[PDB]
């Protein structure tokens, strides 16, 4: 019996260009409640959305967001 | 003598002694197995699907480890090399070779070459590579001379003993930068002196802060 | 009266006590068969409850986020507290030169060990990662970590382990010369070796009996402060906590008294059948049960005094939290347990002041049964009710046990009764020696007058 | 009172063997649990 299983680990075939792997990237998007969109910063972990923050430059997001944006 | 024979005293003394010794031996069995090089897979050259040779590439061909592990001083994760990293050389340096059919199967189809993790932590420990190389801890204090490794083995088991040993006495292993220098480096005789100067120079914090639980586990 | 009835010789002590063990296993009485079958059934209920506890987790119990310690810790304190009175007969009466311990201390030590085996599973079982129970033990690891050692569960681990080991040691030294008698009468050749290595060839003798009385008196002197401290530490896992009903300074002597009280109830409930069904009426007289009811009455008054101390702490204090403790115990949603506590552990104990109530066997049995149930209710009132309503009213929630709490409780009853039935089968339940010594002391008192 | 093995020739090498047991077994746990990683 061994302490852990083998843990295969998968690199890329062509690397993503502007990101260092292991560092989250923040992208600006827009999320609409009733059509009216609030500017969000969405954390890109390894190229997938993980956490929605508020885009600080936007109207209707002066740093923060409502709960539906956070549970998107 | 009514119930028992003459050497019943002998067998009973030997039996109480043997019970004590098998308790001690079972504790020794459990401790040895939990620290064994089989259990933690230490000094075992775990076979990769291509058999990359670090001995041939770094000590012989001579590529620096930031060429392939490009993320070693920026993130927690030292970058595992992609297929394209091999293909800068191996589209010309003996392609149509049997040792690289997996590498040429990747970079044509998108499926990764499924490497096997040699140094493995239990995933709530949160090692950071950038702060180790940036604060004057080089590879071959934690990985050994990888530059001479044809197949890479784990040099030691990643314990809290070992990690807390450097997090309690960082002066014994710190080096005057040159973290990514090849494993031709040797620790000098004045490792206590030069270690204390480099600890005070790099801002290595007191061990009351570096042995905190939320340092590593999170 | 007299603690030992007349008409008894050393041959009669060894014949009556020694022949309840070493009976042929196919000649074993059918009442024992029925009781052991019931205990085996309830031990299978234990194994099913422990299996579903291990697979699904501790969330099958009714615990929620305010009540982190529900019925599991209640049964732990009840089962560990049953052992105090058994150790009282084992050690404290040995220290105080009490003449009624001579027929009880074997049964008392035995149910102390079995209540310890029933209790000691609960610190393992209530974890929800129970395979890491050894992390509470200071053991050499590759991590270099330690138990906190200022926690009261860190004291609990040392406390139950030392208490289990000392009560096992007291049982084994108390059992070695009765092993020497049972080896000498076994009449089957292989059983004589089995009780022989159990006796270690005891060879009942001066310069061996000197060290016997000397080590037994001295171990009683070791275990007498020890069981007080181990049940003080079972108190201290509430008494160091900052909950209003748990931070009470009276708790270590009050939990010690509640433990002796519930344990004397259990020794009553499990020795009235041992006195009646197995013919040991001369060895355990009616004066035995009289003096045991008297000691239970003492501890019941100290427990009622502890309830008064709680009422005085809640009324005398100007804090809102102690007053709302007394209100929610008196008129809250879980106030039924507190009313049943003052009916059980307080009203029903005042019968025991009168001698005819003490000498009446059915009344004594039923009042002991109310003592055990109301003692359990006292642990409920201490733990669950104080965890229901706390400092922040948003963190107020009711505790309702599931079927699995009661399943584990009944299963621990099965483990207790199973181990008790193997004890009363293979081993004798009354100290054969120290009853012969008690026979000697009784006829010597009859000599010197 | 004295023990019954007080005047026995076995009392010297058996009680030397208890300490040679101690310094073998306990030092083996010392080697495994402190110096073996
Ligand atoms: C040049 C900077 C290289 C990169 C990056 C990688 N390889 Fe290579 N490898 C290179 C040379 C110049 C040599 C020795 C000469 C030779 O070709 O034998 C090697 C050796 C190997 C080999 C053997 C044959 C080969 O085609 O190169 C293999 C199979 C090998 N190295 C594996 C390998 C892998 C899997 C790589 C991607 C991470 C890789 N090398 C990168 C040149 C370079
Ligand atoms: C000696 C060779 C070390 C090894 C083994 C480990 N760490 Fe370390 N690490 C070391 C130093 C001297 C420092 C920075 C000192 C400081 O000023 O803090 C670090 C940095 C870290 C950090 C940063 C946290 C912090 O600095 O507050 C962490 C969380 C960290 N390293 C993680 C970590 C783990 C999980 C380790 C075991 C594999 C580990 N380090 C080993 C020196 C050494
Ligand atoms: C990095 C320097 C760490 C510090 C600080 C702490 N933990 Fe750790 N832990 C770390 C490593 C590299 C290991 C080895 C993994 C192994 O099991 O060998 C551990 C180990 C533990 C374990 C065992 C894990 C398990 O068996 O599930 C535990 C429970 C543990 N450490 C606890 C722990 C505590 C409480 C810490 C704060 C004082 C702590 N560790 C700090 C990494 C590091
Ligand atoms: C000290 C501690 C070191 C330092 C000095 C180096 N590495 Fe890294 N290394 C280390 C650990 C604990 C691990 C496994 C990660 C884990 O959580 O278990 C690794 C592993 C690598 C990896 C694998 C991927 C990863 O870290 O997540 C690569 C790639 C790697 N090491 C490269 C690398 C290089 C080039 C180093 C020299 C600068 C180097 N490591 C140093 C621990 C340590
Ligand atoms: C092609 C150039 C190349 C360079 C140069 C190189 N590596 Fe690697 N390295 C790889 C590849 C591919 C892997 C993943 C395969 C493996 O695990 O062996 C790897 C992974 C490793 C691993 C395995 C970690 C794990 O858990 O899988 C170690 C150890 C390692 N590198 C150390 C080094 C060090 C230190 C250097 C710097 C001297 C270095 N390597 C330089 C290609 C390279």
């Amino acid at each position: 019996c061994t302490y852990q299983p083998r843990q295969y680990i998968a690199p890329f075939d062509r690397q993503p260009e502007g990101r260092v792997p292991g560092i989250p990237q923040y992208f600006a998007s827009t999320l609409t409640l009733g059509g009216y969109g609030t500017g969000v910063l969405v954390r890109s972990n390894e190229g997938r959305p993980t956490k929605v923050e508020g885009n600080p430059r936007h109207p209707a997001s002066l740093g923060g967001t409502d709960l539906f944006a956070q549970a998107e | 003598a009514q119930i028992f024979p003459r050497n019943a005293n002998l067998l009973s003394r030997l039996s109480i002694f043997a019970l004590v010794l098998l308790v001690v031996e079972g504790i020794l069995i459990l401790g040895v197995y939990f620290r064994s090089n089989y259990f933690r897979q230490v000094n075992v050259a775990i076979e990769q699907p291509v058999a990359f040779s670090h001995q041939l590439h770094v000590n012989v061909v001579g590529i620096d480890c930031r060429y392939c592990h490009t993320s070693v001083d920026q993130s927690y994760f030292a970058n595992i090399p992609a297929t394209e990293t091999c293909m800068t050389c191996h589209s010309q340096i003996k392609t149509y070779s049997p040792l690289l059919e997996k590498v040429r199967e990747s970079y044509a189809t998108g499926k990764p070459i499924e490497w096997v993790k040699v140094y493995d932590l239990p995933n709530f420990v949160y090692f950071n590579h950038s702060i180790h190389v940036n604060k004057g801890i080089g590879c071959s204090t934690c990985h050994g001379q990888v530059n001479n490794m044809p197949v890479v083995w784990q040099q030691q088991a990643l314990y809290m003993g070992w990690c807390l040993n450097c997090h309690r006495n960082p002066e014994l292993y710190v080096r005057p930068r040159e973290e990514v220098y090849n494993m031709d480096y040797v620790p000098p005789s004045n490792q206590l002196e030069i270690g204390r100067q480099l600890v005070a120079e790099y801002g290595i914090m007191p061990p009351d802060q570096l042995t905190n639980c939320y340092v590593c586990h999170r | 009266e007299a603690y030992l009835l007349p008409g008894e010789t050393y041959t009669s002590i060894s014949a009556k006590i020694g022949d309840v063990p070493l009976t042929p296993p196919l000649k074993t009485p059918k009442g024992w068969l029925a009781g052991f079958s019931v205990a085996f059934f309830m031990l299978m209920i234990f194994f099913v409850s422990v299996t579903w506890l291990f697979i699904r987790g501790v969330g099958i119990w009714g615990i929620n986020i305010p009540v982190g310690w529900g019925m599991d810790i209640i049964n732990f304190v009840w089962w560990i507290g049953i052992g105090h009175a058994g150790t009282l007969i084992s050690a404290i009466l040995l220290l105080l030169n009490q003449g009624w311990r001579n027929s009880i201390n074997r049964f008392a030590e035995a149910m102390t060990l079995f209540a310890v085996a029933c209790a000691g599973l609960y610190p393992i079982l209530h974890l929800g990662r129970p395979w890491l129970f050894y992390w509470l033990i200071p053991y050499p690891n590759t991590h270099g970590m330690w138990p906190q050692f200022r926690s009261a569960l860190a004291w609990d681990v040392f406390a139950i382990s030392t208490y289990a080991t000392v009560s096992l040691v007291f049982w084994l030294v108390g059992l070695i010369p009765d092993f020497a008698t049972l080896r000498d009468r076994a009449k089957n050749i292989w059983v004589k070796r089995l009780y022989g290595i159990a006796a270690l060839g005891w060879r009942g003798s001066a310069r061996h009996w000197h060290r016997y009385e000397m080590a037994s008196i001295l171990l009683a002197g070791l275990s007498t402060p020890l069981v007080v401290s181990v049940h003080s530490i079972i108190s201290l896992d509430f008494a160091i906590s900052q909950v209003p009903g748990w931070q009470v300074t009276v708790f270590p002597p009050y939990f010690v008294a509640g433990a002796v009280f519930a344990g004397f109830a259990m020794v009553l409930l499990l020795m009235i059948p041992v006195r009646t069904f197995y013919g040991f009426e001369n060895y355990i007289t009616l004066h035995h049960l009289d003096v045991m009811a008297k000691v239970m009455l003492t501890t019941g008054m100290i427990v009622v005094y502890g309830y008064f101390m709680e009422v005085f702490a809640s009324l005398y204090s100007g804090n809102e939290f102690e007053e709302y403790l007394l209100y929610n115990r008196l008129f809250g949603p879980s106030s039924w347990a507190y009313w049943g506590l003052l009916f059980c552990n307080a009203v029903a104990i005042q019968p025991l002041w009168f001698k005819k109530v003490r000498q009446n066997i059915p009344a004594l049995l039923i009042i002991s049964l109310i003592v055990s149930v109301g003692m359990w209710l006292e642990r409920y009132v201490i733990i669950v009710i104080s965890l229901e309503r706390d400092f922040l009213p948003s963190s107020w929630d009711i505790y309702i046990p599931t079927i699995w709490d009661w399943s584990l409780y009944i299963g621990t009853f099965g483990l207790f009764f199973t181990l008790l039935f193997l004890f009363i089968r293979v081993l004798p339940m009354i100290n054969i020696f120290e009853m012969r010594l008690f026979l000697y002391q009784e006829t010597e008192k009859a000599k010197q007058r | 009172m004295q023990p019954e093995w007080s005047g026995d020739p076995e009392v010297k090498p058996v009680f030397l063997a208890v300490t040679l047991t101690g310094m073998v077994a306990f030092l083996l746990m010392v080697w495994l649990f402190a110096f073996y990683w």
